């Protein structure tokens, strides 16, 4: 396989991610426009807790075990969601009776179920999961591409499925347990997230990243003591990936969410934990959050008090360039 | 390796997605308070995609504007090869909303309008014509096309702040101004945020950024909303009361501050109207003119306790500022005249408590008090938090930490939004957090005041957009009340009895006494109909009455628009519209202090034209159906003004010099000191800041917040009492009760157990984006309306089923999302979809009326007078009560 000269690393910030799915827009209207990739959402935002894209793909299958590897379910495209088309030009200019309907009938859908979460009122809660390739350092689907279409690239750390290279073998759909490869079914191939490596190859960040307006995003190689994506994960160690028992070692990864009310207790008053369950941080992040919730918590604790906080200062990002390669383009 | 890796030679197949051979400036002309700076990417000729520039230039020490956008904006080149868009001008041949047309030139299209258009003036009124084009800050030079069209044929035109509740009507009544709000940035710049009825994760997305880097940097944020909205989830503490009972906790939270004595006092003596003596036998201001012989009625008194001597107050509506000032749009009096640090409370000691002895001219002595003691005496009796709790479901200890922590947190800030305007009894409420922001003296100070965030509703250099719209006055301008308009002409009942509420009475009165406008005069009908850049019909509350009783009584509907709306689905011609991408405009918000713009990508795309050369085309037409008809010159004796429409496209252009749309752009930017010295290349290349403001002076570096002017400067309010005035002691405030601010139970006259709530939702921009392809994937393929389970279980109404919301209004049959944050009680129907989109009948305005607060009437009390958009009645609609029932005509099952 070969290990990558550098490696883009990307650290989401569940703080502040807003949920309003700028990124997964950016990603569709340049890289997903092609035939047989309107259902394919590289980049995708998911309501947490909930079923996600496609719906169940946290129970499919792949990544790894024992370091043996699993073939897990291929989604149908109903898990997915059929993209809902619609007869606007009949209704608006054709004189045709009969409000625009989607097609097919609505059962699913990327993000049918937002800000429905968990929980009972006053205690419901919900948070946004954006999710994407995780580039990983140990490639599920790299690893299960019977024609070794895929391939990890040396410089950047980026995977990449050769579009010439690649049969339709389907066994990096199986493989990989983030549901992140896509099976072209116009093209036989197997389409995903690039890792904007045509725009890092020019020093732009990705579309997602660059593009983010919740100012969420972090984006730069974990070589670089100077980047805020060093600082977060090697240094504060406040970011973690995402499902690490799959094996594959993610490279994007997480702060987990310590902003938030508390939970209400029956008389209106509030109690210590809050609303966004510990137990489901866990199930998402493993058994560190509960450290990590410590440390955001402790620093932020810092600055209410109108102290210094070099890790606040980095999750606030006043400036965009110490956040992310330069987005400007 | 050699200098490129193995596959370094096919990856060109992604890297030729990115690119490009022209990159140029838009914006998006939509009411989003975004206006947010992009580039637009071209090859061979076609959008390829756009992306936000980022080229805000930071100010220091605070978080960057950029990127800015949002999902709607990163998609808005859809509109140029979508579905939706117009081609052609459009005739129609079925009936209205069929979609059942006829290709028609330009020159058929135009004639037709121009034969009708010049039929109104000669056979009805010029004021039968009219042009609704809605918020001028989104698009200037288009907002200014028909407007100055209409201006110079005797067209009237619309309001919209109101019509849209975006109007904060407690603050005009407070304040004395059309309406101000801080630029988001100094969001950062506070300790305490309350987002009071606002849900900046989905209204606000470009701007919210600055909420979490604030808690981030130390402060604290609570959200205040009946539902546990998408904002709440990062908020530090959320109260949800009962829906349309806020008033209650802000009279409670003041009963809290006062009663602990938590406020500012040495601000309330100076900055507000608390100290101003009432007289205990009229419940009136003493005035001097009840003193003092020849004395002023709109002079009053405060009682000196450095003195033990009652003092006229410097400032008020009877004192004159030696050398005057042209009036101001945005204020009731132009109070910049007066001379800096001239309401500086100095030596001046006013009594907030107490009661006291004046003696008339009559000869008789009677004991007043100061607005403060009469405030106090109700709050300790009506406004405790025990009993806030029984109205609000908010606990009284809950009501007294918030309140404890809001008065010690400085500097501390309310952002209000929909949730708290748009109700029947919002301009109380507000009033309401006007006082609880006069007690913690915030107002004026970065991070602090009472903050409103709505439309796109501030054009910062209104002086240059007067210009290029009412080039001859705006006093020779016809403007109707467009919520008095549509309540009116639609027949609407808006269930309300008048030994409850007299609202007939109230409305006529203001009208046949000049308080109010009634359009068209002597009763005739309105026969001609400009619609563009809003969806009026889409958007208008009482949309039943209106299809049923207003739409008919209309000969001719022109809709102007880059795509089919439910507006142009329902008219007699379509004009196409250029693209926000094809054309050159302006675009302007409140949330930050830049000039952003749009310029054309490409040419106007199929025969669409811009907004500026459409009505410059139909000019030309009108002054040759003139001259067929032989109607050339008529006087219009409202204005004594002689018009000439045979000389129409001159007065449009000034002979010329704007007839194109890039001179009628910098024709706005030189004619108002906010942008004067900025030219169209500056903003082509990077967005240029504001020069200057509206009431506070702008400053490098720092960001804008509001009255600054009078909380700094110490120039008066612009009220009748020159003051931050909360007694309003005029007749019609007296007989609704709220001659002070105090609690109003929201309206229950729908019969109904259902409260009907319609938000803003993030996946569109109103009516725009609604039917876009992408953002209906991203959602269940069609319009949403939200319950609770406790209230949809023993309705037999599953999640995604058909459910059936009606009043006695009308009807709506929408697929419904179960939400376990949504409150027991009331449902949340995302307002406004397109109404051939997934609803099986009607939309969220069918079931909403038109309702008029007679205190939005007033229009002879100082500062309280009819402006378009100052004053006038709000569009109010959360107080709708509704019932839900499970559709089964169609139950489909779910796999
Ligand atoms: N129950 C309830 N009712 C409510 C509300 C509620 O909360 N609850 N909200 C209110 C409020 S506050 C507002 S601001 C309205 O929804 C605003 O709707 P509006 O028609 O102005 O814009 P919209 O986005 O809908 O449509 C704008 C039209 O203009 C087109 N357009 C946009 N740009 C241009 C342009 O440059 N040129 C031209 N000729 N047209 C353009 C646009 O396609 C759309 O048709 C009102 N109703
Ligand atoms: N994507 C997108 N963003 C927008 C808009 C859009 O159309 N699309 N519209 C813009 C403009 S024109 C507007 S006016 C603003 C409106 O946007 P907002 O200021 O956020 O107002 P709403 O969305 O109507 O309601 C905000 C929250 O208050 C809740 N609420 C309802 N009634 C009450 C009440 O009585 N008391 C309290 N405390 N809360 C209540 C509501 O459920 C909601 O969660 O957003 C602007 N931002
Ligand atoms: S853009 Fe930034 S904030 Fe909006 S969804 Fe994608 S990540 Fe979360
Ligand atoms: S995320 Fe799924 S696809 Fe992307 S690399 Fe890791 S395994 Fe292969
Ligand atoms: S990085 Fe580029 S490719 Fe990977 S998701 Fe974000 S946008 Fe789509
Ligand atoms: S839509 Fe409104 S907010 Fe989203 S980008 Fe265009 S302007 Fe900025
Ligand atoms: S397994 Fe390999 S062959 Fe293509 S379909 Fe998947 S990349
Ligand atoms: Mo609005």
């Amino acid at each position: 396989m070969k290990a990558p000269r550098r490696q883009l690393t990307y650290v989401t910030d569940l703080n502040k991610c807003i949920g309003c799915q700028t990124c997964t827009v950016a990603c569709k209207k340049l890289w997903t426009t092609g035939p047989g990739q309107d259902f394919m959402y590289w980049r995708n935002v998911e309501t947490a807790p909930g079923l996600g894209y496609p719906r169940n793909w946290q129970t499919k299958g792949g990544g790894y075990k024992n370091g043996e590897l699993q073939k897990g379910k291929i989604p149908p495209m109903i898990d997915y969601g059929i993209p809902f088309e619609f007869d606007y030009a009949g209704r608006l200019f054709e004189g045709k009776p009969g409000r625009v309907r989607p097609s097919p009938t609505p059962r699913s859908a990327p993000n049918w179920d937002e800000d429905q979460g968990a929980g009972e009122y006053p205690n419901n809660s919900f948070f946004y999961l954006p999710r994407m390739c995780n580039h990983c350092t140990k490639p599920a689907c790299l690893e299960a591409c019977p024609n070794e279409a895929i391939y990890k690239r040396e410089q950047d750390g980026i995977v990449v499925i050769h579009q010439d290279k690649c049969k339709g073998a389907q066994a990096c759909v199986q493989s990989c347990p983030y549901a992140k490869p896509y099976f072209n079914p116009l093209t036989n191939k197997a389409n995903k997230c690039i890792g904007c490596f045509p725009r890092i190859e020019q020093g732009v960040a990705p579309a997602c990243v660059a593009q983010c307006v919740g100012r969420a995003m972090h984006v730069g190689f974990v070589d670089d003591v100077n980047s805020s994506v060093y600082k977060l994960i090697k240094q504060y160690k406040v970011a973690l990936p995402l499902h690490p028992e799959f094996g594959t070692e993610p490279n994007v990864f997480y702060v987990p969410p310590v902003l938030g009310p508390r939970i209400e207790m029956a008389n209106g008053e509030p109690s210590t934990d809050p609303k966004i369950p510990l137990a489901q941080l866990e199930g998402l992040f493993g058994k560190q959050v509960r450290d990590v919730l410590a440390i955001l918590q402790s620093e932020r604790e810092k600055k209410m008090k109108g102290l210094a906080s070099d890790l606040m200062d980095v999750l606030i990002g006043r400036r965009s360039t110490d956040m992310m390669i330069s987005p400007l383009t | 390796i050699s200098g490129a890796f193995e596959y370094s030679g096919w990856e060109n197949f992604h890297r030729t997605q990115w690119s490009w051979d022209k990159k140029t400036r838009g914006a998006h002309l939509v009411n989003c308070t975004g206006a947010c700076p992009h580039f637009v990417y071209s090859k061979d000729g076609v959008v390829m995609r756009e992306e936000q520039s980022k080229d805000i230039a930071p100010m220091p020490n605070i978080p960057e504007y950029n990127p800015r956008g949002c999902n709607k904006g990163e998609c808005g080149h859809d509109y140029m090869y979508g579905p939706h868009r117009i081609k052609y001008p459009l005739i129609r041949v079925g009936e209205r909303g069929e979609g059942k047309w006829r290709r028609a030139t330009w020159e058929e299209a135009l004639d037709m309008i121009a034969d009708k258009c010049v039929d109104t003036i000669k056979n009805h009124a010029p004021d039968c014509i009219s042009v609704y084009s809605p918020v001028p800050a989104v698009s200037p030079v288009s907002f200014s096309a028909g407007h100055r069209f209409a201006h110079y044929i005797g067209a009237h035109a619309h309001t919209f702040y109101d019509w849209y509740g975006d109007h904060p009507t407690g603050q005009t009544q407070t304040c004395g101004v059309q309406g101000d709000t801080c630029e988001t940035a100094d969001w950062f710049n506070s300790k305490y945020i309350i987002l009071w009825g606002s849900n900046p994760t989905q209204t606000r997305i470009p701007d919210a950024h600055f909420l979490s880097e604030a808690q981030l940097n130390g402060a604290k944020i609570v959200s205040i909303s009946p539902d546990y909205n998408s904002s709440t989830i990062k908020v530090d503490k959320w109260i949800h009361p009962q829906p349309g009972t806020d008033g209650a906790l802000a009279m409670a939270m003041a009963h809290v501050i006062i009663k602990e004595k938590l406020y500012d006092a040495h601000s309330l003596k100076e900055q507000t109207d608390l100290s101003y003596l009432v007289r205990s036998d009229t419940k009136r201001f003493l005035r001097e003119a009840d003193v003092v012989a020849g004395g002023s009625k709109d002079k009053f008194y405060f009682w000196n306790a450095k003195t033990g001597k009652p003092v006229i107050p410097k400032g008020s509506w009877g004192d004159q500022p030696e050398k005057k000032g042209s009036p101001v749009g945005f204020l009731g009096r132009n109070t910049f005249a007066f001379p800096k640090g001239y309401i500086d409370l100095g030596d001046l000691d006013p009594a907030l408590e107490g009661k006291f002895n004046m003696q008339l001219l009559d000869g008789k002595t009677v004991e007043v008090r100061p607005v403060f003691e009469i405030l106090k005496s109700r709050l300790m009796a009506d406004n405790t938090p025990e009993k806030a709790a029984k109205i609000t479901g908010v606990t009284a200890k809950a009501i007294t930490e918030l309140a404890r922590e809001f008065a010690t947190a400085k500097p501390s800030m309310i952002i209000c939004g929909g949730g708290t305007q748009h109700w029947y009894y919002s301009d109380v409420l507000l009033r309401a957090m006007h006082l609880l922001t006069a007690l913690t003296g915030t107002e004026g100070t970065n991070g602090g005041g009472m903050n409103h965030y709505i439309g796109q509703e501030k054009p910062a250099f209104v002086a240059g957009l007067v210009a290029l719209a009412f080039p001859e006055g705006v006093n020779k301008q016809r403007f109707c009340q467009t919520t008095i308009w549509t309540y009116i002409h639609a027949e609407v009942n808006d269930e309300i009895i008048s030994s409850d509420i007299d609202t007939e009475k109230y409305l006529r009165d203001s009208i046949t006494t000049g308080q109010m406008p009634n359009m068209p005069e002597q009763g005739r009908d309105p026969k001609v109909f400009f619609v563009y850049r809003g969806n009026w019909l889409n958007q208008a509350k009482g949309q039943k009455y209106v299809l049923e009783n207003l739409w008919p009584k209309l000969e001719l509907i022109v809709d102007i628009n880059i795509r089919m709306d439910s507006t142009a689905l329902y008219s007699d011609v379509v004009l196409p519209s250029a693209h926000w991408y094809e054309k050159l405009d302006l675009n302007v918000t409140s949330e930050h202090s830049y000039i952003n713009m749009t310029e054309p990508a490409i040419k106007p795309m199929w025969e669409s034209k811009t907004d500026w050369q459409i009505f410059l085309a139909l000019a030309k037409r009108v002054e040759m159906a003139a001259k067929r008809k032989k109607y050339e010159k008529f006087n219009d004796e409202k204005f004594k003004w002689v018009r000439d429409l045979s000389n129409l496209w001159n007065q449009m252009t000034m002979d010329g010099k704007l007839a194109e749309d890039e001179a009628a752009a910098q024709y706005i930017l030189d004619n108002a000191p906010q942008s004067k010295g900025i030219t169209i290349q500056m903003l082509r290349e990077k967005p240029q800041r504001f020069k200057s403001n509206w009431t506070s002076p702008l400053k490098e570096g720092v960001p804008y917040t509001p009255f600054q002017y009078f909380v700094v400067d110490k120039k008066p309010w612009p009220t009748l009492t020159g003051r931050q005035q909360f007694y309003l002691d005029h007749d019609t405030f007296f007989d609704m009760g709220v001659e002070l601010p105090t609690y109003k139970a929201p309206i229950d006259a729908d019969k109904y157990p259902f409260r009907f709530n319609s938000p803003h939702s993030r996946h569109s921009v109103h009516s725009t984006f609604k039917d876009n392809v992408l953002m209906l994937r991203l959602q269940r393929g069609g319009p949403s309306i939200e319950m609770s389970p406790l209230d949809a279980k023993p309705l037999g109404i599953k999640d995604n089923d058909w459910v059936e919301a009606w009043n006695n209004h009308g009807k709506v049959i929408c697929r419904v999302k179960i939400r376990n944050g949504e409150q027991r009680g009331r449902v949340s129907m995302w307002h406004c979809p397109e109404l051939y989109m997934d609803l099986l009948t009607g939309g969220s305005q069918s079931v909403c009326p038109v309702r008029i607060n007679p205190t939005n009437l007033v229009g002879n009390y100082g500062h309280l007078f009819f402006r378009p958009n100052y004053y006038g009645p709000a569009g109010s609609q959360r107080d709708v009560r509704v019932n839900v029932k499970r559709y089964i005509g169609a139950t489909p099952i779910s796999f």
